[PDB]
C-alpha cells in the first residue's frame, strides 16, 4: 500500500 | 493581479501553518538574535557530547532520517493547502510528493545554512561545515556543494513569502515520472508561476532577473537531488543491511 496516500487522505 | 496577491498571501499563511521553523526564525538563531543557544558540533568530542539531539559518517547521515520524515509530513500538509491540489487524481498527488519532497527539503535546508554550518534538530544544534568536510569519502565531499548552493541561494535574500510560492511551484511539476494527467497540474503551476513573478516584482523591485534565477535554482535542486540519490546508491553497494524509515522506503522506491 502507500504511506503517502494515507498522509494525503488525513 | 489582485487574485495573484490573494493566492500569494494564502500560500504564505499555509506555509506558516505547515512549517514551524520558518526562514525568519532560522536566520534569527543563526545571527544570535533570539531563546537558547544552539550546541555546536565541530569535532568527534563535541559530537559525542551533543548526542542527545555504526561508524560516525553513517551515524550522522542516518540520523537525518527523523527530520526528513517530519519534513515530508509538513510538506504534505502544505501541498494539500495549494488550491486544486486535492482535486487532482490521488496517485498523481502521491507522485508529486514522491518526486518533490527532497527538492523542498534541500530548499529549506538552505534556510538553516550559512557559510560556517547548518542548524539541526529544530535549531537546537549547529554542525559546522569544516566538521562535515572531515568525514570519510564520499561523505566528506557531499555537503560542500550543498553549502555552496545555500550560500548563493541565501544571497538572493528571499523571505518566507517568496519561499512559500517557490515551494508550491516545485511541487506542481508536470514532468514527474508516471503522472497520469499532466495538464491540470501544469494549469495550477502556470498560475503559481504568475503569482511568483508578481511576488518577486513587488517584493524585490531592484533585483534584476530574480524570477529567472529562481527558475535556474529549481534546476539546481533537481541536480542536487540526483546527487543525493546517487550517494545512497553508492553506499547501499557496501552497507547492505542499513535501516530505512518506511516512509522513506516509499520515496526512494524505484529511483
Ligand atoms: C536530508 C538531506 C539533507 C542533509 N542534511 C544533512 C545534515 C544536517 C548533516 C549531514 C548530512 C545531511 N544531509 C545529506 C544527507 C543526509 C542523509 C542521507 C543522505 C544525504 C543520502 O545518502 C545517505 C547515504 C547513506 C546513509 C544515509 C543517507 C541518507 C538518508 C537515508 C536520508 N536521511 O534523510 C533523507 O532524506 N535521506
Amino acid at each position: 500500500p502507500s504511506l503517502l496516500k494515507k498522509l494525503l487522505l488525513a | 493581479s489582485a487574485d495573484l496577491r490573494a493566492l500569494a498571501k494564502h500560500l504564505y499563511d499555509s506555509y506558516i501553518k505547515s512549517f514551524p521553523l520558518t526562514k525568519a526564525k532560522a536566520r534569527a538563531i543563526l545571527t544570535g538574535k533570539t531563546d537558547k543557544s544552539p550546541f555546536v558540533i565541530y569535532d568527534m568530542n563535541s559530537l559525542m557530547m551533543g548526542e542527545d539531539k555504526k561508524e560516525v559518517a553513517i551515524r550522522i547521515f542516518q540520523g537525518c532520517q527523523f527530520r526528513s520524515v517530519e519534513a515530508v509530513q509538513e510538506i504534505t500538509e502544505y501541498a494539500k493547502s495549494i488550491p486544486g491540489f486535492v482535486n487532482l487524481d490521488l496517485n498523481d498527488q502521491v507522485t508529486l510528493l514522491k518526486y518533490g519532497v527532497h527538492e523542498i527539503i534541500y530548499t529549506m535546508l538552505a534556510s538553516l545554512m550559512n557559510k560556517d554550518g547548518v542548524l539541526i534538530s529544530e535549531g537546537q544544534g549547529f554542525m559546522t561545515r569544516e566538521f562535515l568536510k572531515s568525514l570519510r569519502k564520499p561523505f566528506g565531499d557531499f555537503m560542500e556543494p550543498k553549502f555552496e548552493f545555500a550560500v548563493k541561494f541565501n544571497a538572493l535574500e528571499l523571505d518566507d513569502s517568496d519561499l512559500a510560492i517557490f515551494i508550491a511551484v516545485i511541487i506542481l511539476s508536470g514532468d514527474r515520472p508516471g503522472l497520469l494527467n499532466v495538464k491540470p497540474i501544469e494549469d495550477i503551476q502556470d498560475n503559481l508561476l504568475q503569482a511568483l513573478e508578481l511576488q518577486l516584482k513587488l517584493n524585490h523591485p531592484e533585483s534584476s532577473q530574480l524570477f529567472a534565477k529562481l527558475l535556474q535554482k529549481m534546476t539546481d535542486l533537481r541536480q542536487i537531488v540526483t546527487e543525493h540519490v546517487q550517494l545512497l546508491q553508492v553506499i547501499k553497494k557496501t552497507e547492505t543491511d542499513m535501516s530505512l524509515h518506511p516512509l522513506l522506503q516509499e520515496i526512494y522506491k524505484d529511483l
